[PDB]
Order: structure tokens, then C-alpha cells, then sequence
């Protein structure tokens, strides 16, 4: 019944900066029954603020909650490196008892960097078994927002490719992306030109890596 | 109490309703259970929280040392200093004692008022579609599903909707 | 044998009692204490500045330099002065310390 | 002080009843002033509260209206634990499950908050039986030059269940290695790609081998990658 | 002993924010008001009737 | 008052009912007369007693002599001792006056609450078998002998026992 | 408030009613408009005026000079003098702040009481000759001209006169 909508989805911010995370509800929320949670990478959630203003146990002074009625907020005054985590708001009503938000990610990063792109045709070993996987690789880019489309004989593929994104790197804070175009051997040999197009913020114009079957 | 609801026409309280201070207990064809009214609970919480803070924080003192030292030829002003210290002790003890005595009565009435008013908001909605069976309970003259229950609590019970069915069941 | 809806309130295992103007020992579900009746039993640093402990001496002996208080390492600042009920090393040569009480109120901090 | 220990099957046949238990240390399951909950976390459906159990001279239960039919929480006072029972399980129910405590009505005042969160038990539901991985090479070449370095890798396709561990040259090469998280293919099996970047001068002269371990099937594969 | 406090009494220190205390009338610092009372309990909830 | 019963809808009080503070005045075939509701009276008594005692008891003093004598060269601290006595006088006078004012208003409202609460109990017992004629009285729609009266004053009024008799005499007047 | 009329079942107040604190707003065949109930306003005014005066007038003080002078050898009684001043300062500030806080709550509860008490007086006259439509309004089941309106406001509504007419309009 009561839907909590946080914003922004991802929040890019350098260490030491001041962050404000908002949480807007579809209806009025009881001030006392609203809470905040922090989920560090790989660890379980952890109570950060309850009753909209009250820090939980062992919570540094950097964290402070605010709001009332429909709109709430969570402000961090000075970001420590250990504050790279996901933050969730949570509310209670007597109809939809416990509802959360989709959570804001505090991506502690900057310094945009474009990806190097590599393409890998299917191996002859895999073709013998009847399947054909073409892998397109995006290496060490930032930010994550990147478009990867497939063109087979300059016809745009759709619904037959899976992407994967690595977690944020610990040294240069970049990402890596792999898109795998999986189709049958019959469809693979039915065409000639296999291309992978990348549209990223760091690239002035889209970048295409391609090859011809049997080459 | 003064409003005559808590320990009054509502005999006891519910150890089951754990969501808040005031709420409802329903049962119908499709289940039963407790549910607290958060609108009135939050108002009491926000109100009581402001009341405790007003007593604590309207007390502000400055740095002072009470220890004064007087020799054997100053027994007069030593007894004067004792009269001042003993004078403040008598006042602050009588004030704090009477304050907590009086405001504990007021706070228990405030919770009695909220239960009374929460009861009247339900009565003035179910004018004759439900039966005041006493003990702060209403027996409906119609089938009230979980959709209908959430509307009485919400304060949006549709009287003209169920007036048709409740008229004939009253016989 | 129809549907019902009851209005009610909270109750718990609480055993706290308060006093009201009309009734004593009134059991309530929640309460708070306004009176502090606990102490740590330690003379601490007031305003972050440690006090001055005179040990076996009193102020007269400390300020004049009684041979027992020579061990008192005098710091540069303190918040309050601490004597003991058994501190009696003051004016070892009998006499009258003039304005002794006023000097204490001046050295207190 | 207070601790929560979870246990239960990590894989569920996609028709049967999911069962999980949560044993408590330090606090009491039959304690008042608290309430014991179950909450799951799926990347598709966010954080979902499932149900709660509390004892006030009597056992109560409250379930989410989204399921409201297939979930049950049973306590057990003799062992001071409480368990979960989610019947008619589907792939929507694949998520990480937490047991968690509610602490409402403390000073400063009121407010239902979750303070104690269990470690978390990931419960996947899947039809396929245990199956080993196939490993294919991702061969570099000229025209794989992006600047002055090239890229090569290994494709670990069609294995079940998680996880696989991919190392390069038995751990000798760690700089520039990206082992992507596994993706769930439509077949029900998983797929995983692992890449690495090396200078172009090393292709024809060095030696690069990726190592794949799938211990749930006692499968270990070592594959060499050579250019075209 | 080594500790910080804003209020100090001869028999020990008081770390508190309540307006009243009954430890000792002789105090040094920004201290609560000494009272002869032994229990000043302020009710916040309802009258408990299970 | 605040509850609108004392000098409210109940316009006056009764001198003939000397048994207690609150009570009943019945009128039926077997007789009439006053009688007090001891349960509601004993509560007001116990509460008011606890109120007056808590205002007197919480005042505890010690053995003190206020008489301070100073000579003609101590006029300064002589005025300081006057300021101390005069300061306490202004405080205890303003506190005592405001305490009696505020709590007398509360005490009178407390009776108003009890009278109103007694009427609501009788009304919530005689739901349909009696007619609220105002100013605190109920007209019965049936025979109510002394056995029926002492069951209303005591709290065991049997509604289904007279529900049929009162139903017939009700639509008879509606015509 | 406590009695639950202002901000309660009477959702808001009227900027139009400029004659008093409490009053009516009728709507009949020959007119409609606001009008204050002066008997309930005059009582509220006399009550509140007596309360504000009783707070001020009980503060009867005497001619006094606070300024005391002490030389550099009297810093002990000087700090005694300041402990008396800073001590009286802490008492009067706490009492005044708590007096205004607690008595404002009683004042607003007094108005809420008078509004609910006025409503419960109009309801006891139009027993079933009018329909309680909530929001503190009555809808009449019969023709009520200004002679009838003025009879309710001043408290002389003749029930048997309009009882026959209202009997048939209940339908
Ligand atoms: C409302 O106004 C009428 C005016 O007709 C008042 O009626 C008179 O009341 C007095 C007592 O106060 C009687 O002595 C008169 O005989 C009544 N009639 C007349 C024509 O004066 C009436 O009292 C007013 N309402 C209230 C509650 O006093
Ligand atoms: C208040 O109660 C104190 C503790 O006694 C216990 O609790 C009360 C509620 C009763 O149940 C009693 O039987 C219990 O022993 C007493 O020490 C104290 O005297 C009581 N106060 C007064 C005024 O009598
Ligand atoms: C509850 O009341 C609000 C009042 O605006 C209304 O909008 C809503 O439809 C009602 N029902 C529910 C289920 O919220
Ligand atoms: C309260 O809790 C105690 C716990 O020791 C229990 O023994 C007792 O029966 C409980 N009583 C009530 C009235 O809740
Ligand atoms: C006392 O306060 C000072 C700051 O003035 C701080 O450096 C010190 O660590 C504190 N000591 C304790 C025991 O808290
Ligand atoms: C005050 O005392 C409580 C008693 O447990 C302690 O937990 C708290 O840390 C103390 N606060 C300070 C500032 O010493
Ligand atoms: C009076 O009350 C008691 C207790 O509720 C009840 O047993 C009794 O029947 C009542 N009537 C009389 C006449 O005592």
C-alpha cells in the first residue's frame, strides 16, 4: 500500500563530500515508525537511524535523519571510505506492514574514463557442440552507464545477449562489462558480419569492433 | 479516569496489540487479529515526547559551587548560608514532587482522552449499521470484509453503501 | 453471530509504578526517571581539567610549603581542590593564618 | 551479546516447501517487548518483509499479504529458535533470507525498527541437477590490439550450481584479471567469463593458462589460450 | 580517577541530563538541582491493565 | 464545568441525599427517596483524600531558626538576609496561591467528571428500555420495582429480561 | 484537544464569525449566516480574564534593592550573594516557563470543552427532530424559520410543536 521511493538511484560523490539521500512516500508516514538501514558490500543490512532522527547504536555523528509526512532524508556530513554502501529507508503502517525502498547506492568515485573494447569470436571447440557464443568486452571504464548493442549483418540483435558488470575496483574505482551474444550454430553460420557497438560517455562517438565468420 | 474509557467502559487492555498504544481488534469471515491506529498513536508519541523534553530542558543551570567555608567566628553567616541552601532544597523538593504528582495524573487522562476520541470516531461513522454492544466493541449488522475493516480504521467507511444491508438485518 | 470490531489499548509485562495526585503505586506501561540516583564514585576531571589533590596536606600546608607537601607536584592549572577529612598538615608552627578562608576561595580554581 | 545463527537447505526443487531455521543466543524467542521476523532480499524485488512471530502469553503470527497463504513461522521454546516454512516455492522465491528482530517502544519513544540482522542464507530454487562446466578459450590476435596491450580470457559455460573459481597460471598472474560474476542462462545453468590484459609482445612468447574449479562436481579443468 | 564530567560531588561524579538529583547537596559544576526525593518517576504510557 | 454535568445538563444538586456525594433518586410504585452510589463516592473520597494529603505531606521542613541579628556596621549582609527571607516569601506565596487556584479548578472538574461518568453508565445499561428525558433522569418503558432499581444502582441490570416489555410500550407511544 | 471538537469532529473554524469565540451558522428558507453565542463567549471571556489576572495579580512584590557591593576581601559572601541571585533566577525562570506551558494546555482544552458542551446542548433539544450529519452540523427534519432558529440558540426549542411534523419527514 505505502510505497517508498528513494532518489537518486546512484549517488556519485568523492570521499569527504557531504551527501543527502531522500526517501519520498506515496502516503503519509508515521514519524516514529520510519527508519534507515546501511548495507555495506557483501554484508547484511544494519540499523542506521530509527524514529527518523535517532541514530542507532555505535553510529557516528556524521549520520543524521530528517523529514516528516511524505518526504524524508538521510544526511552524511563527511564521507569516510567505509561509507561506500547502499542505504534503505523503511516504514510501517497497519495495512502494508513493512515496506522498504529500492535503496540508494553511494558510489564513491569520480574521474570519468572510457573503455577499451575487445571482441572474441566463438571457439572452434564450442562450434562442434552446436552452440556459438560471441563475447564483447568493456575493460576499466567509468561510469557504469554504457550501451552495448549487437549488429549481425548490420541488423540489430535483441533479446539474445547477456551483460555482466564487475563490482567497483578497489584501486582505480572502474568497472568492467561483458556482453555474451548466444545463438545456435545454424544461426551463427547463417550470417557473416558480427559487430559489437559501444556507446559510452567517455567516447565522442560510438565504437565498433567486428569480425567475419571464418577468418 | 476522567474520560471514563481506560479502566472504565473498556475493562482492560490488549497485550497482543504490539504496534502502538491505541488500536482495533476485528474478526470477520476471513480472519481476525489486532492492528494499531498509528494516527492517534503518533500524536500521543509526539505529544508525550514533547512533554518530557519540556520538563527536562526548561531546567537550565549555570556553573556554580555551593561549598562556602566559614570559621568559628562566622557562625551567623554560616547559618545564613545554611538557610539559603536549605531554602532551595525545600522549594525544589516540593516543586518536583508536586509536578510529577500532577502531571502523572494529566498524562493518564491524556491517554484516556485519546481512547475516548478514537471510540467516537468509529461510533459516528457506523451510526446504526453496527451495534454498540458495550465494552468498546461494535457488532456490524452486515458482512464487513477486510476491505470494509480497513475503511472504518481509515475513517472512510461508506455508510450509504452498507445502509441497504443493515436496514433489513435490524428487523 | 455477526462480524465485530473492538477499540482498545496497550498492555504489557511492565511493573513500573508512578505516583499521581489521586493514587499512589499506579502501574504504567512505560515511564521515565527524572531523578538521578547513581554516581561512579570517582572524583573526575571537571571541565576536562584534572583537579588538585592535596593528600595528607591542606591548603595552608600546600601553599606555605610544609615539609610533608613538598612531594606535591604543582601543575599549572586545576578546576577544583581536593582535601581529605584527615588532612591536618597545615601550619606546623602554631599561629593565625590571616584571611585563610578568603585565600581558599581565591585558589579554588 | 545477542547473536542469530541461520541454517537450512541452500537449494530447493521448484515445487516443494522452503524451510529455514534461526537459533537465538542471548535473547529469548518467547520474549516480550521484541518480535522475530523474516526478511528476504532479491535483486529483482528489493527488500521484502515476509512475516513475524511474537509471544504475549500466547503465540501470534503476521504474514505479508503478498503470500499470506504459503508461509508459516513455527517457534520452538525447548531449543529457543524459530523456523520458516514457505510452501509451493517458485523461482520468485530465490533470494537471500534474513532473520531479524524488532525492538519497538524503547526510549526516546516508539518506532518499529530492525536492529539485529542474521548473516543471511541464500536459497536458490532450480530444476537442473548438479552438472560440471565446459571451458572454451577466448583467443586474442592482431586486431585485438587496443593501444599496446591485448586481451584474452576463458568462457566457463553451462555449469550448476554456484560457484566456480577461476585462476590464471595457478595464481601467478593476478594483475588485470577480471572474473565476471556468473549469469543465469535460460537453460537454468550458469555461465561465467574471466579475462585478463597483457602486453602484445607477450602473446607469441609467453604462456597463459586459466584454471577452473567446480568442486560440487569434483571437476578441475586447465585450458591453454593461443592466438590465431 | 581519570574521567571527564560536567558535574562533580564529594562522593563521586554524576553523568546525567535529568533536572533532579539526590546524591549530595554540595556540588561543583553545571549540576542538577539537589532534592530530598528518592523516586521522581514520570509516566509516559498508559495505565497497564492486562 | 468542563464535563457539563455539574451545573451542566444536571441543573442542580440535592440536599435530601446526605449519604454521599453522588447518588440516585428513584420513583416507582413501591415508593421513592434518595440513595447514594457508594462506589463512585468512595472513589472520589479516596482520591480527594490522597490529593489533600499529597499537598500537605510533600511539605517537609527541618528545625530552623530564622532570627539573624546584625550590628550597625553589618547593614549590607543584614539586607542580604532580608533579601533571602523576602525572596522565599514571594516564592512560597505565589506558589501556594497558584496551587490552590489551579487545583480547586481541577477538584471541581474532577467531581464534574464523576457525575458525567455515572450518567453514562446508567445510559449504557438502559440502552433501549428507558427514555432520556434530560437533566439526568431516565423514564422507564416498563415496570421497575425495587428489585429492578437495586440492580441498576449495583450494575446487574438484566436487559433481555425487560427488553420485550419495553419494546411494546415504546411503539405504543410512537403511534 | 482533549474533548475532541476543535481540530476534532468540527474540522475547522470560521473566519466569517466575527462576533465571538463560539457560535452558530444556520441555513433555512428565509436566510443563512453566522451568529455568535454570547452566553458561552461571555463565560469564556470572564473565565480567561480571571485566569490571566490571577497569574499577574498574585505576584505582589515589595520595595527592594538587589545591588550589593563587596570589596576584594569579601569574595566569599559575594559568591554567596551571587548564589542567592542565580538561585532565585533558576527558580522563577523554571516556574514561569512551566506555568505558561501547562496553563496554555488547560486554556486550549477549556475552549475545546466549551465548544463540545455547546454542541451537546443543541443535541439534547433536537432529540430526533434533526439529523446529526457530523461536522457539528444539524439538518432539520422540518421547517425551522427564524423563530425556530432563535429558539434553539437561546435554548427554548419546543420539541412537541415540531415532533409531529418531524415524525412524518423521517420516512
Ligand atoms: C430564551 O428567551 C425567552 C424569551 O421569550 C426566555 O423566556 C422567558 O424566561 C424567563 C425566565 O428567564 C421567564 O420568566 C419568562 O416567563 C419567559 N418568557 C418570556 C416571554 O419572557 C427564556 O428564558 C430564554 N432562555 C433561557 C434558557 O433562559
Ligand atoms: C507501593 O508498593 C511498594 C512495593 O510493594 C509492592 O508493589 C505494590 C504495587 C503492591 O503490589 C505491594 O503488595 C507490593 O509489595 C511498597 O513498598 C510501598 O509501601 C507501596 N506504597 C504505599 C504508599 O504503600
Ligand atoms: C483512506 O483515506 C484516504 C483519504 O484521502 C483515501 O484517499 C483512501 O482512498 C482511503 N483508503 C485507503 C485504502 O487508503
Ligand atoms: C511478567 O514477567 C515475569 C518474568 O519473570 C513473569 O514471571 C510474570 O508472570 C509476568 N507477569 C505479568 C503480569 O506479565
Ligand atoms: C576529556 O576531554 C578531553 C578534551 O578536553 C579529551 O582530550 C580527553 O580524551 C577526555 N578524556 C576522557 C577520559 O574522556
Ligand atoms: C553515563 O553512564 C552510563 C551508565 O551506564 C554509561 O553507559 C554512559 O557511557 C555514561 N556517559 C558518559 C559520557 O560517561
Ligand atoms: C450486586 O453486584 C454483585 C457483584 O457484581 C452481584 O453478585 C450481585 O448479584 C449484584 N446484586 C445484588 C442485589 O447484590
Amino acid at each position: 500500500e505505502i510505497v517508498l521511493t528513494q532518489s537518486p538511484g546512484t549517488l556519485s560523490l568523492s570521499p569527504g563530500d557531504s551527501a543527502t539521500l531522500s526517501c519520498r512516500a506515496s502516503q503519509s508516514v508515521a514519524s516514529s515508525y520510519l527508519a534507515w538501514y546501511q548495507q555495506k558490500p557483501g554484508q547484511s543490512p544494519r540499523l542506521l537511524i530509527y524514529a527518523t532522527i535517532n541514530r542507532a547504536a555505535d553510529i557516528p555523528d556524521r549520520f543524521s535523519g530528517s523529514g516528516s509526512g511524505t518526504d524524508f532524508a538521510l544526511t552524511i556530513s563527511r564521507l569516510e571510505p567505509e561509507d561506500f554502501a547502499v542505504y534503505y529507508c523503511q516504514q510501517f503502517d497497519s495495512s502494508s506492514m513493512y515496506t522498504f525502498g529500492q535503496g540508494t547506492k553511494l558510489e564513491i568515485t569520480r574521474t570519468v574514463a572510457a573503455p577499451s573494447v575487445f571482441i572474441f569470436p566463438p571457439s572452434d571447440e564450442q562450434l562442434k557442440s552446436g552452440t556459438a557464443s560471441v563475447v564483447c568486452l568493456l575493460n576499466n571504464f567509468y561510469p557504469r552507464e554504457a550501451k552495448v548493442q549487437w549488429k549481425v549483418d548490420n541488423a540489430l540483435q535483441s533479446g539474445n545477449s547477456q551483460e555482466s558488470v564487475t563490482e567497483q575496483d578497489s584501486k582505480d574505482s572502474t568497472y568492467s562489462l561483458s556482453s555474451t551474444l548466444t545463438l545456435s550454430k545454424a544461426d551463427y553460420e547463417k550470417h557473416k558480419l558480427y559487430a559489437c557497438e559501444v556507446t559510452h560517455q567517455g567516447l565522442s562517438s560510438p565504437v565498433t569492433k567486428s569480425f567475419n565468420r571464418g577468418e | 479516569g476522567l474520560f471514563g474509557a481506560i479502566a472504565g467502559f473498556i475493562e482492560g487492555g490488549w497485550t497482543g496489540m504490539v504496534d502502538g498504544w491505541y488500536g482495533y481488534h476485528h474478526q470477520n469471515e476471513q480472519g481476525s487479529g489486532y492492528a494499531a491506529d498509528l494516527k492517534s498513536t503518533q500524536n500521543a508519541i509526539d505529544g508525550i515526547t514533547n512533554k518530557v523534553n519540556s520538563v527536562i530542558e526548561k531546567m537550565n543551570t549555570q556553573f556554580t559551587a555551593v561549598g562556602k567555608e566559614f570559621n568559628h567566628l562566622e557562625k551567623r553567616i554560616e547559618n545564613l548560608n545554611k538557610k539559603v541552601d536549605d531554602g532551595f532544597l525545600d522549594i525544589w523538593t516540593y516543586n518536583a514532587e508536586l509536578l510529577v504528582l500532577l502531571e502523572n495524573e494529566r498524562t493518564l487522562d491524556y491517554h484516556d482522552s485519546n481512547v475516548k476520541n478514537l471510540y467516537e470516531k468509529v461510533r459516528s461513522q457506523l451510526k446504526n449499521n453496527a451495534k454498540e454492544i458495550g465494552n468498546g466493541c461494535f457488532e456490524f449488522y452486515h458482512k464487513c470484509d477486510n476491505t470494509c475493516m480497513e475503511s472504518v480504521k481509515n475513517g472512510t467507511y461508506d455508510y450509504p453503501k452498507y445502509s441497504e444491508e443493515a436496514k433489513l438485518n435490524r428487523e | 453471530p455477526g462480524d465485530t470490531l473492538c477499540i482498545g489499548y496497550h498492555a504489557n509485562n511492565s511493573t513500573d509504578t508512578v505516583d499521581t495526585v489521586l493514587e499512589k503505586n499506579v502501574t504504567v506501561t512505560h515511564s521515565v526517571n527524572l531523578l538521578e540516583d547513581k554516581h561512579n564514585g570517582k572524583l573526575c576531571k571537571l571541565r576536562g581539567v584534572a583537579p588538585l589533590h592535596l593528600g595528607k596536606c591542606n591548603i595552608a600546608g600546600w601553599i606555605l610549603g610544609n615539609p610533608e607537601c613538598e612531594s606535591l607536584s604543582t601543575a599549572s592549572s586545576w578546576s577544583y581542590i581536593v582535601e581529605t577529612p584527615s588532612s591536618d598538615n597545615g601550619t606546623c608552627y602554631p599561629g593565625d593564618f590571616i584571611d585563610y578562608e578568603e585565600l581558599r576561595e581565591q585558589l579554588s580554581s | 551479546q545477542v547473536q542469530l545463527q541461520q541454517s537450512g537447505p541452500g537449494l530447493v526443487k521448484p515445487s516443494q516447501t522452503l524451510s529455514l531455521t534461526c537459533a537465538i543466543s542471548g535473547d529469548s524467542v518467547s520474549s516480550n517487548s521484541v518480535a522475530w521476523n523474516w526478511i528476504r532480499q532479491s535483486p529483482s524485488r528489493g527488500l521484502e518483509w515476509l512475516g513475524r512471530t511474537y509471544f504475549r502469553s500466547k503465540w501470534y503470527t503476521d504474514y505479508a499479504e503478498s503470500l499470506k497463504s504459503r508461509m508459516t513461522i513455527n517457534p520452538d521454546t525447548s531449543k529457543n529458535e524459530f523456523s520458516l516454512h514457505l510452501k509451493s516455492v517458485t523461482s520468485d522465491d530465490t533470494a537471500v533470507y534474513y532473520c531479524v528482530r524488532g525492538i519497538i517502544f524503547n526510549w526516546p519513544l516508539g518506532g518499529w525498527s530492525f536492529d539485529l540482522w542474521g548473516r543471511g542464507t541464500l536459497v536458490s530454487v532450480s530444476s537442473p541437477s548438479t552438472k560440471g562446466p565446459s571451458v572454451f578459450p577466448l583467443a586474442p590476435s592482431s586486431k585485438s590490439t587496443s593501444g599496446g596491450t591485448a586481451a584474452l580470457g576463458c568462457l566457463v559455460k553451462d555449469y550448476f550450481p554456484e560457484p566456480v573459481t577461476v585462476s590464471w597460471n595457478s595464481g601467478a598472474l593476478t594483475s588485470g584479471v577480471h572474473t565476471f560474476p556468473a549469469v543465469l542462462q535460460s537453460s537454468g545453468l550458469y555461465s561465467l567469463s574471466s579475462v585478463v590484459t597483457v602486453p602484445s609482445s607477450s602473446l607469441g612468447t609467453q604462456t597463459y593458462i586459466c584454471n577452473v574449479n567446480h568442486k560440487p562436481s569434483n571437476t578441475k579443468v586447465d585450458k591453454r589460450v593461443e592466438p590465431k | 580517577h581519570d574521567c571527564n564530567t560536567t558535574c562533580q560531588t564529594p562522593k563521586g561524579a554524576i553523568n546525567t541530563s535529568l533536572p533532579f538529583q539526590n546524591i549530595h547537596p554540595i556540588t561543583i559544576g553545571k549540576c542538577p538541582k539537589y532534592v530530598k526525593s528518592t523516586k521522581l518517576r514520570l509516566a509516559t504510557g498508559l495505565r497497564n491493565i492486562p
